[PDB]
């Protein structure tokens, strides 16, 4: 089957490693609006 | 991950193992360009959105639209 | 944190009247009624209603209810039992007025 | 007038800042992200001024 | 006075009963 073995799986790696880069973001979008609720302070 | 030592211990061929990689490669790149077709749509149709929203500010997404080139 | 103070002391301690349960716990007892102490304590604890006591209170309803309880103590287990059933028709409609 | 006038500003920028979050998506987006938030903290402080 | 109310009465809204 040898007929190198490092560079024809690399690229699929980083290929992998991109659609995650691209889920990494939405946690972060979705902790800031659990973020902004403590900045957030009618009076009776 | 490495399925080519497990397909050589069971006892399968690593033809549908490469093949796989092809499709696997194929389908990936369909997906990561599909996404940033998508993504580029949204990028020039919000864009174009802001742009009919005022002129004030159409002036500098113009700029958005072309910064990064 | 380091030592506390009387002040902040009786502070949370008529800041705790408001919690319902607490307060069932308190009249709960048999100890605490036998000497005239914690009837004088409860009648004492009313200068938190006047200023500038009054502008360190968070919570609006432990003055009142010691001001009930107080009401309560001049004039065993029934009446005790018949205050929270009503306070506890009013907590509710506060909760939803408070976030 | 006051912070009226600063909010709007504030307001026009967040929308510039999306734009590029949009624009990004790569491992870029990270250092974005950190200026988005900073823009967001900025609404609360002008809110605040407006609690009293 | 108002003044009173106008600076006390803004910790009230924020406040859970004690627990």
């Amino acid at each position: 089957w040898t007929r190198n073995f490092h560079v024809l799986i690399d690229l699929l790696n980083w290929f992998r490693t991109t659609n995650m880069n691209v889920n990494n973001c939405i946690w972060a979008l979705k902790s800031s609006l659990n973020s902004m609720t403590n900045a957030k302070l009618n009076v009776d | 991950p490495l399925e080519v030592v497990q397909y050589i211990e069971d006892g399968r061929n690593p033809d549908i193992y490469t093949r796989e990689f092809v499709e696997a490669i194929r389908r990936s790149n369909q997906y990561q360009r599909g996404k940033m077709h998508g993504l580029k749509q949204l990028r020039d149709s919000l864009a174009d959105k802001i742009v009919d929203e005022f002129p004030e500010l159409k002036e500098p997404v113009e700029d958005i639209i072309k910064r990064t080139s | 944190n380091p030592l506390p103070t009387r002040f902040e002391v009786e502070l949370e301690f008529i800041q705790s009247l408001a919690n319902i349960q607490y307060v069932t716990y308190l009249l709960t007892q048999q100890q605490i009624w036998k000497s005239p102490n914690f009837k004088n304590y409860l009648k004492y604890l009313e200068y938190w209603c006047n200023p500038p006591y009054s502008q360190c209170i968070v919570y609006p309803n432990c003055l009142f209810i010691l001001k009930l309880l107080n009401g309560f103590m001049e004039s065993x287990x029934x009446x005790x039992x018949x205050x929270x059933x009503x306070x506890x028709x009013x907590x509710x409609x506060x909760x939803x007025x408070x976030x | 007038q006051y912070k009226i006038q600063e909010l709007r500003k504030l307001l026009k920028s967040l929308l510039l800042n999306y734009l590029e979050l949009i624009g990004v998506l790569p491992d870029m987006y990270e250092r974005k992200v950190e200026n988005i938030r900073t823009i967001l903290v900025n609404i609360h402080h002008l809110l605040n001024e407006y609690r009293p | 006075n108002s003044t009173e109310l106008l600076d006390y009465a803004t910790k009230l809204s924020k406040f859970i009963w004690p627990a």
